[PDB]
RNA sequence: AGGUAGCUCAGUCGGUAUGAGCGUCCGCCUGAAAAGCGGAAGGUCGGCGGUUCGAUCCCGCCCCUG
């Protein structure tokens, strides 16, 4: 977890009671005052707990146990006054002479593990040696838990000696706040919060400067890479012998980093504390002066772990004449390793650019604690009172000599102040932001306590943050201090009145219409995810120039096999209905409102356009024109019954003009007119695929789906569909002004043989053309084919109305309309009156 | 004895949350702005005051569009549809957009891949934190009730100076406690730079909330699974929708 | 805050009504000349008792509507007489009921604000004005085409505008048999919400269409909206994706046990494994016997958390056909 | 071929004019408030001045 | 370790797939159903290659799950 801070609450209090005496809390007060000033508390975890004798054990002597499979020995340890007990351990990471922590019997360990008397193998155990995730402390269980020399007698209380009352808090801090990814942050935002005097655990008042008599190795830096502070500093003469006490391991272990030689122990140990990451060298195997350069074009590595790790001219390195030493503020080589082999060390302290370790350590994958708070900027003034503090402690530790000589390069016009430019801020600016009349002097006294400069002239307050806090640049990076810190909960609620608005668009407003319309009418709305399913459009059979191929694709997709954004709605809204239809529920009707995705040859990147203004119009353009086309689509499906079975009969099974009248409901919710011209297009049956127009433009298709596709793609059988571009249907906003005749009407029927092929709708608009102005309605309602109307010839009869608008239409009249009716539909179709 | 011949189907539960979000803010005045769903890298992190090379934008759950080049993506939230809107419309501007985005999650049932955020914009003259709190606290009522609260804690997104978390609390919950429903803040000034407003004369607040998360927490629905596979036993409960 | 719950309602019911065929019309408050003895209604019928305007455009027409079916079946008879006699028609609206408590108040000093009683007291002296939905069908209700010749009106598409409305208010209703004018007391059901009644549905008394110049077989629905609770459900369904198990179960019953009881029967013995019942067919017959009819329902079992065993479907289905027996008397099907 | 076998209904264009103009005034922040049609003097005429 | 009929699974050691249950179809039963009997349809044996006169079976690579 790249954002995570882990830290025990007694080392945090530690550092806020030097400037704030005798200062405790409840870890659940603790809890809500990190939240109300802006931490993510993700977990509080107490340590423990442990009930009954738990005691720190010396091993005696180590009778192994041969003949079994796995290495099981036989223990004799003294839990204090020479009282000796015997148990049986599997854990071979110990050895005579050693520190452990014994559960004897009538001991509870956490949670509910009641440790009791047992005859294990041919020997009598009495407790047990425990392991750090048995104990509730450390999260190892490979091994127990082996204090290190000299941290306790025999005899003491386990529950003391281990600090089982302490408590561990778990934070997520956010990306703008690295100064709070040690102890140090954490410390002095308590101690803002709290209003308590602070004292720096970086300052010299708490880490006395050693002694600079000249410089500590060769070192030569390429100004282009970066680097901003680069430190060195020896220690000679290092016992490698000796390991870090227990305070340090157990302080280690509970912020989640295990301990190894005292070398590497003090370097995560200053980190954790003061927030800058820490290099130990092997002084003995650095051969040469050491270079901060960039890395040429085919250059590996290869890291402490062991793994090489081919380079690029954008990371940054440090390298000797040797080989190279590390990848700058990501992971160092093994070349120049401490190892228990290891005497004189030679300890880094640099500060890298954070934009260039992000890159490098992302390019490579390997997220360090390094390269997490690199990532995050670092304090560059603590540079040397890191390296101070990490040498002063190593020696104090591992019995060696504190070199007095140092290298510190501050840049090539080297740098005094690391303080980020001023900032002028109006004194009530926080107020106005907050909404909150603050008593006076409240935003100089918070903006003091975070650690800035402020100077007072007249309303105006010039605020220079201090140097952990690169985030401070404007004005309203100030608000943020003072509200936060203030607390949000004093803002009040003041409804801003806004203008009248407008409403909903015609857009927006048709698109709730044919939602209401289609599920009125039976129809379920899903959905449709954009991602293709795998092979669909071969599935589909279509051609390989088929515009709904050219898709735009994902690189980092879920599904490995479905990158393709979708073309269509139809492949997804045909997953949903197989997946109700293999569920059980056979008889579907689905439809969705959503975008598609068409990439064209315009479709491209942009390069980044400069934030610091307005892009302009071309650019705008520019960046418009650059993205595939999004346009707005409805589509449907159906399968099984449309109509189901009940008391009024066996139902109806859907059929293609189900998909047809979709397409209807669709126009009416629309308020535009269709006509639909038979076509072929697959994934449709052509001869059962309409195309779609609104006057003379394609808006879609609609029918029933192709017998191969329908087998090839595991779909039911007789399943239909719809599709249409709702960009395409232009909206419309008539207003209706009827003739409603009241005199009485006439009703003729009229039936006419045409040839099979011939559309019934170009039948009736013939007839339409012909009749004038008396005809108020035409329908359709007989289709006829039959031995007495010929071959390759259809009979379709008409229910006609007519009616005049300021009379009682005659039936002549009304014939002789007819009349005309029937010569149209005989010069357009080549209708023929029936006999 | 049955009478319905012709079954009532159903619009989706997230598009009619949708829909009475939206008649919430217009019947306050507001409009509704809209965005597409594959977006540039340019408006969905650059001129939102997103660094470049940083774990800010780097570690978001974004879907990056081939080539590698391209700088296009799956927009991983509607805060997009601000910076479009300030380039579109004259101030002062008060709107909500609400649409589809897009990160890296498997589906399980607390996340999906695929949802749906509402996002606020508010720029005028005069605008503060308290008429944030105002708008929120509306907001909060017309979907939950008269006894609604929210509150705000300091969080952090590149867009917003100051950032907070909202909670919302409502009776008949869980009874009551606080659930997280989104983020907000005043526009940062970067992004009014960006758009070519003025700081010194224009401030603005925005929100964003995630709608299958408060469908989830405010109907009890178990399993986010359901909401977005499809099923009409998960729809036809929720009526027709007309 | 927008739009309230009921004016939200009120859309929604007109929408769902027009998406499936009915035109709304304006209904007129003025009853016609003598409606109310046309449709034999007794002398006590409430009704009758109706607010009366001292002066008319029409003088036969002085008194306001406490139903909307006559101004409906007006503007029925007025399409049909045109030539449109495949008609379907909705209205809401309020009517007018007033009560012994209709009376008169004297003037109220105006200089002042009125005090709480005499707001009180204005709005009591007034009839009751409650919102009614109501509609009227005659001729085809599905139009003839290439498809077929169409479909008359029948009482269950009244039924059916019920069911229409219930969604559209998201409420859910029962329809239970009843015998009130203008209705076919054959083909008539009173419509409850819990245990309120909220109005009827169903075919009209053909003597009333005789008397009324009606077409025959024309059917109708009347409800009072502000008799029907308003409700914000917020729904969660469990929606279990392991496998069903589909049988279909045949009962006998009485003639006239209501289909709807053998439902609530079946469900009620069958249990949470039940997720749907659907009744599709009726069957009267010599193997059945006199008096008697045969009802089959499909079901549509399945388990939460596993694949459903047939043996433990059949173990809820016979569950089903023993609460059947003991609460309707039904018999399995042999 | 025709096919509406469900022809669609209207809602009637004066309620229609009605909801739009609802609809305006709410977009504008105002609200709809109702009232009786059978009414007392008292409202229809002499609080009306 | 396994992938064998639409699904769930036996089986085949280089030249005959030897199969079951479910599902589907078809008869009987019912006015019609469900269930129940009776019978039938159903198999490049995971993909791309090698070896061989010949590969479900042997060799290589790879996809899929525990
Ligand atoms: N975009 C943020 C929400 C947010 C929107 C606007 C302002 C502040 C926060 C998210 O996706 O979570
Ligand atoms: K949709
Ligand atoms: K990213
Ligand atoms: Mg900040
Ligand atoms: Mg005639
Ligand atoms: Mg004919
Ligand atoms: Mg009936
Ligand atoms: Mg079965
Ligand atoms: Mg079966
Ligand atoms: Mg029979
Ligand atoms: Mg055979």
């Amino acid at each position: 977890q790249s954002n995570a801070m882990r830290l025990p609450y007694s080392w945090l209090r530690e550092v806020v009671a030097v400037g704030a005496s005798g200062w405790d809390v409840t870890p659940g007060e603790l809890e809500q005052t990190l939240l109300r000033i802006g931490h993510e508390v993700e977990e509080v975890i107490p340590l423990g707990p442990v009930d009954g004798p738990v005691t720190v054990g010396r091993v005696a002597d180590i009778e192994e146990l041969t003949g079994y499979k796995k290495p099981i020995r036989a223990c004799a340890v003294d839990i204090g006054d020479r009282q000796y007990r015997e148990i049986i351990c599997g854990a071979t990471n110990f050895a005579v002479g050693d520190l452990v922590v014994v559960a004897l019997p009538g001991a509870t360990l956490p949670g509910g593990f009641t440790i009791s008397a047992r005859k294990a193998y041919g020997r009598n155990s009495d407790g047990m040696i425990c392991s750090a995730a048995e104990l509730n402390l450390g999260a190892d269980h490979s091994g127990i838990l082996v204090l290190p020399p000299g941290a306790a007698e025999p005899g003491a209380d386990g529950a003391g000696v281990l600090g089982l009352d302490d408590v561990v808090f778990h934070l997520a801090i956010t990306p703008d706040r690295g100064y709070c990814m040690s102890v140090r942050g954490l410390a002095r935002e308590l101690a803002c919060a709290y209003d308590l005097d602070f004292v720096d655990p970086a300052s010299n008042s708490r880490v006395p400067p050693l002694p600079i008599e000249g410089p500590a190795w060769p070192l030569t830096v390429q100004p282009e890479t970066g680097v901003r502070r680069f430190a060195l500093r020896p220690v000679i003469g290092i016992d490698p012998a000796a390991v870090s006490p227990w305070w340090l391991q157990r302080r280690l272990l509970l912020c989640g980093i295990r301990a190894t030689c005292p070398a590497v122990d003090v370097t995560n140990y200053v980190m954790l504390e003061l927030g800058h990451p820490m290099h130990a060298h092997d002084r003995n195997r650095i051969s040469g002066t050491l270079g901060v350069r960039f890395a040429r074009s085919g250059e590996t590595a290869v890291t402490l772990d062991g793994i090489e790790r081919k380079l690029d001219t954008a990371d940054v390195l440090i390298v000797d004449d040797a080989a190279t030493a590390a990848i700058g503020g990501v992971m160092g080589a093994a070349s120049t390793e401490v190892r228990a082999d290891s005497t004189d060390v030679l300890l880094e302290a640099a500060i890298w650019d954070p934009a260039a370790v992000s890159r490098t350590q992302r390019r490579l994958h390997l997220p360090s604690e390094a390269a997490r708070r690199y990532e995050r900027t670092v304090d560059p003034a603590i540079s040397v009172a890191a390296l101070d503090r990490c040498a002063r402690l190593l020696a104090d530790i591992a019995g060696g000599e504190v070199s007095p000589t140092l290298t510190d390069w501050r840049g090539d016009p080297p740098c005094d102040d690391w303080s980020p430019p001023p900032i002028r801020m109006g004194v009530d600016v926080p107020d106005r932001i907050a909404g909150v009349a603050y008593p006076q002097g409240t935003t100089a006294r918070r903006l003091a306590q975070i650690g800035a400069v402020v100077t007072h002239d007249g309303d105006t307050l010039t605020v220079t943050p201090p140097s952990w806090r690169p985030d401070l640049r404007q004005p309203a990076d100030l608000v943020e201090e003072v509200l936060r810190l203030e607390g949000l909960e004093v803002i009040p609620s003041v409804l801003p009145p806004a203008p009248a608005g407008r409403g909903l668009t015609a857009g927006q407003q048709r698109r709730r219409t044919i939602g209401r319309s289609l599920a009125l009418s039976g129809y379920v709305e899903i959905l449709p995810t954009p991602f293709l399913p795998a092979g669909v459009f071969d599935l589909w059979g279509l051609e390989a120039d088929d515009s709904r191929r050219m898709t735009t694709r994902v690189l980092n997709p879920l599904e490995a096999d479905r990158p393709q954004l979708a073309t269509t709605l139809l492949p997804a809204l045909l997953e949903a209905l197989v997946r109700n239809v293999s569920r059980g529920l056979v008889d579907v009707a689905l439809f969705a409102i959503a975008q598609v995705v068409q990439p064209t040859e315009q479709t491209r990147g942009v390069g980044l356009i400069p934030v610091d203004r307005r892009p302009t119009d071309d650019e705008i353009a520019m960046l418009d024109a650059s993205l595939p086309r999004q346009p707005q689509h409805v589509a449907a499906v159906l399968a099984g019954l449309r109509e189901p079975r009940g008391p009024w009969g066996p139902g109806r099974p859907v059929e293609a003009a189900d998909a047809f009248e979709a397409v209807r409901i669709i126009a009416r919710a629309s308020r535009v007119d269709v006509t639909l011209r038979p076509a072929q297009y697959l994934p449709w049956h052509p001869g059962r695929c309409a195309q779609v127009f609104v006057g003379e433009s394609s808006v879609g298709h609609a029918g029933q789906l192709h017998p191969a596709v329908i087998e090839r793609s595991g779909l039911p059988k007789g399943t239909c569909a719809v599709e249409l571009n709702l960009d395409a249907i232009p909206c419309s906003a008539p207003l209706p002004a009827p003739r409603v005749s009241p005199y009485p009407a006439v009703f003729q029927d009229v039936s006419l043989v045409v040839a099979a092929d011939i559309p019934a709708q170009a039948v009736a608009d013939a007839v339409r053309a012909g009749a004038g102005d008396l005809l108020e309605d035409i329908a359709l309602f007989d289709v006829f084919t039959g031995p007495q109307i010929g071959e390759h010839r259809k009979s379709l009869t008409f229910a006609l109305r007519f009616r005049a608008p300021d009379r009682t239409l005659t039936e002549d009249d009304a014939s002789a309309a007819r009349d005309a009716a029937v010569q149209s539909a005989a010069e357009r179709v080549g209708a023929v009156l029936r006999g | 004895l049955p009478s319905t011949r012709v079954p009532a189907g159903a619009r989706h539960p997230i598009i009619m949350l949708a829909e009475h979000v939206a008649d919430t803010f217009i019947a306050m005045g507001w409009e509704l702005a809209e965005g597409p769903e594959v977006e540039t890298e340019q408006f969905n992190f650059d001129a939102l005051n997103f660094p470049a090379d940083h774990p800010a934008r780097g570690e978001q759950d974004t879907f990056y569009i081939a080539p590698e080049d391209s700088r296009q993506l799956l927009r991983t939230h509607t805060s997009p549809v601000q910076i479009r809107t300030l380039l579109a419309r004259e101030l002062p501007v008060y709107i909500i957009s609400i649409g589809r985005t897009f990160r890296t999650d498997e589906l399980d049932a607390t996340h999906t891949p695929i949802f749906h955020q509402v996002e606020g914009l508010a720029v005028d003259r005069g605008l503060s934190m308290a008429h944030l709190r105002g708008t929120l606290d509306a907001f909060a009522r017309a979907e939950f009730g008269p006894s609604a609260r929210t509150r705000i804690r300091p969080h952090f997104f590149p867009f917003t100076e100051p950032s907070a978390e909202v909670d919302v609390w409502f009776a008949n919950k869980i009874g009551a406690a606080w659930v997280e429903w989104g983020g907000c803040g005043m526009v940062h000034p970067n992004v009014l730079r960006a758009t070519g407003i003025d700081p010194d004369l224009y401030s603005g607040f925005a929100f964003g909330m995630g709608l299958e998360r408060t469908l989830q927490f405010r109907n009890g629905i178990p399993d986010m699974r359901d909401m977005v596979e499809g099923d009409v036993r998960f729809s036809l409960p929720f009526g027709v929708g007309a």
